[PDB]
C-alpha cells in the first residue's frame, strides 16, 4: 500500500525483468546448441 | 538440418522479439524509477511543509 | 508507504486546523464579551 505497493509494483516490474533476463540467456544456449549441431 | 533452420529461425525471431521487449521493459523501468524518485521527493517537500504548518499553528494555538 | 502517511498527516493537519480555527471563534467570542463589559 502507498509507497509499499508501488515499490512492489517496481519489485514485480523487476522480477519480470529478471525472468526476461533468464529467458534471454536461455535462448542464447538454445541457439548455441542449434549452432552446435 | 533444415528442421534446425526452421527451429533456429523460430527462436531467432523470438529472440529478437525478446531483445525488443526486454529493452522496452528496461526503458519503462528506468522511467518508472525516475518518476518514482519524483514521488520520493514529492512527499519530502510536503512532509517538511506539513510539519512546518503543524508547528506554525502551535503559536496560533497558544 | 508514504501516501498513507500523506493521507493521515493531512487529516491531522486539517484536524489541528479545525481546533485552531474553532479556538479563534471562541477567542473572538471573548472579545465580544469584553465589548459588553
Amino acid at each position: 500500500g502507498s509507497f509499499d505497493e508501488i515499490s512492489q509494483y517496481i519489485q514485480e516490474l523487476e522480477e519480470e525483468r529478471r525472468l526476461t533476463e533468464s529467458s534471454i540467456r536461455k535462448m542464447e544456449k538454445e541457439k548455441s546448441d542449434l549452432n552446435e549441431k | 538440418i533444415d528442421e534446425l533452420t526452421t527451429r533456429k529461425c523460430s527462436v531467432d525471431a523470438r529472440l529478437q522479439a525478446e531483445n525488443e521487449r526486454a529493452e522496452r521493459q528496461d526503458r519503462g523501468l528506468k522511467e518508472a524509477e525516475t518518476t518514482y524518485a519524483k514521488l520520493v521527493e514529492s512527499q519530502k517537500t510536503l512532509v517538511d511543509f506539513v510539519r512546518k504548518e503543524y508547528e506554525d499553528t502551535k503559536h496560533q494555538k497558544y
